[PDB]
């Protein structure tokens, strides 16, 4: 009983950290998805200039 | 649901509600003829659009001055009224004896546009208050309509006289005997003179021949600014009354300035990006103001500013909180937070970035100072003073309207001195 106590805990352990890593998977995703955001957002912004500005 | 009709007057007021409305169609994609490419135009058989706005001038001149230039064909006939002779730069010839006659039929054309629209937002007007048509006209009309409809207020786009660039030589009796007027029955003067007009398009944009069309255009851009952020939706909206209780402290001091932004010529244009503290600098310059008298010889009461485009709301507030809180002196301390913002969502044609600045500040006392100076000097030798005593005015309601005026102006100042 103890050697299954044991591997029990082992295992909880490890979905543990398992669903750790796929938070951290999700952070870095999120993390590259506003960088994409913030850049086509300048471009963008550029292009809307260059609109603007060349409105004589 | 929140109208808007589009009262004009006089050869001033006409060519700026012209040029107001062929602006108005172009920001909403309409074309010369009224085809598509409720709170301004009014639905008509076929598809077609037409504005719901009235004409009144005694001189037919304008009449072919509206025909000629585009966007002409909007309009509809019986909202052509127009009389025959033209008071000719006189004021009592628009007031009492040739000018009514016209008034009560306009009254009718009002009746059966007015009622038309179903929750009426107000009133607006567009005239002149040196000429003796627009004037005249318009003050025994603002008369007339605060008698009939209390309830909704009524703008006066007014064009004060040029002060020291004179063109005719009456100004100061007309601009007084308006104003002792419109001081009682209106909520929103907000003042234009040509002076003002002339240094932003010399200063501002080095243009090489500035024609009536341009100001007409750039009084134009800024009457739209004043109700667009109304006539679409915001992140912030506001209306034509929000800005009168958040401009307004008492029932006279309503006398108002006006600013538009942005506002460079092309060797400028190549420079400087766009961006709201760069917006912000620009209308809160002195000189970037529709009226020729500088807002630091005076304090801003209130003022508020309507953004248009898409931003940071937070950027927006943290700007008008800096500029409120770094030049206090300028701003009025017996009242906090005095700045209001609003934004809309659709900007102008092509313009990224669009603001209306309207304020109220008594800065602009000294105009009438002035203008009543010119009056009470043109008026101790009773000089001009046959052209209006012969059409049944009397001396009296000369001194009654200098009496008013130098009241109002002693209003702004005893309360702006004050303190707390
Ligand atoms: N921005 C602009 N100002 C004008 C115009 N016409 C006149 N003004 C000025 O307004 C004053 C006289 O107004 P006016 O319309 O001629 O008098 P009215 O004939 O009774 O309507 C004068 O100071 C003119 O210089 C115009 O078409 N556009």
């Amino acid at each position: 009983i103890n050697m299954m106590r044991g591997d029990l805990e082992d295992n909880l352990n490890q979905k543990r950290r398992n669903w750790e890593k796929n938070t951290k998977e999700f952070n870095i995703q999120q993390r590259n998805e506003k960088l994409d955001y913030e850049r086509s957002s300048h471009l963008d912004n550029q292009a809307q200039n260059q609109y603007h500005i060349t409105y004589c | 649901m929140r109208e808007i009709v589009h009262i004009q007057g006089g050869q001033c007021g006409n060519q700026i509600g012209a040029k107001f409305w062929e602006v108005i169609s172009d920001e909403h994609g309409i074309d010369p003829t009224g085809t598509y490419h409720n709170v301004y135009y009014n639905e008509a058989t076929g598809g077609r659009y037409v504005p719901r706005a009235i004409l009144m001038d005694l001189e037919p001149g304008t009449m072919d001055s509206v025909r000629a230039g585009p966007f002409g064909q909007l309009f509809r006939p019986d909202n052509f009224v127009f009389g025959q002779t033209g008071a000719g730069n006189n004021w009592a010839k628009g007031h009492y004896t040739e000018g009514a006659e016209l008034i009560d039929s306009v009254l009718d054309v009002v009746r059966k546009e007015a009622e038309g629209c179903d929750c009426l937002q107000g009133f607006q007007i567009t005239h002149s208050l040196g000429g003796g048509t627009g004037s005249g006209m318009g003050t025994l009309l603002i008369s007339k309509v605060r008698e009939e409809y209390p309830d909704r207020i009524m703008e006066t786009f007014s064009v004060v006289p040029s002060p020291k660039v004179s063109d005719t030589v009456v100004e100061p009796y007309n601009a007084t005997l308006s104003v002792h007027q419109l001081v009682e029955n209106a909520d929103e003067c907000m003042v234009i003179d040509n002076e003002a007009l002339y240094d932003i398009c010399f200063r501002t944009l080095k243009l090489t021949t500035p024609t009536y069309g341009d100001l007409n255009h750039l009084v134009s851009a800024a009457m739209s600014g004043v109700t667009c952020c109304l006539r679409f939706p915001g992140q912030l909206n506001s209306d034509l009354r929000k800005l009168a209780v958040n401009l307004i402290p008492f029932p006279r001091l309503h006398f108002f300035m006006i600013g538009f932004a942005p506002l460079t010529s092309r060797g400028s244009q190549q420079y400087r990006a766009l961006t709201v503290p760069e917006l912000t600098q620009q209308m809160f310059d002195a000189k970037n103001m529709m009226c020729a008298a500088d807002p630091r010889h005076g304090r801003y009461l209130t003022a508020s500013a309507l953004f248009r485009g898409r931003m940071s709301t937070k950027e927006v507030d943290e700007q008008m909180l800096n500029v409120q809180n770094k030049n206090s002196s300028y701003f009025v301390e017996w009242i906090p937070n005095n700045i209001k913002s609003s934004i809309c969502d659709i900007p102008p044609k092509g313009l990224k970035m669009a603001v209306t600045f309207v304020g109220n500040s008594t800065a602009i006392q000294e105009m009438f100072k002035r203008v009543a100076e010119q009056f009470t000097a043109m008026f101790r030798r009773k000089a001009f003073l046959h052209w209006y005593t012969g059409e049944g005015m009397d001396e009296m309601e000369f001194t009654e309207a200098e009496s008013n005026m130098n009241d109002l102006v002693s209003e702004y100042q005893q309360y702006q001195d004050a303190t707390a």
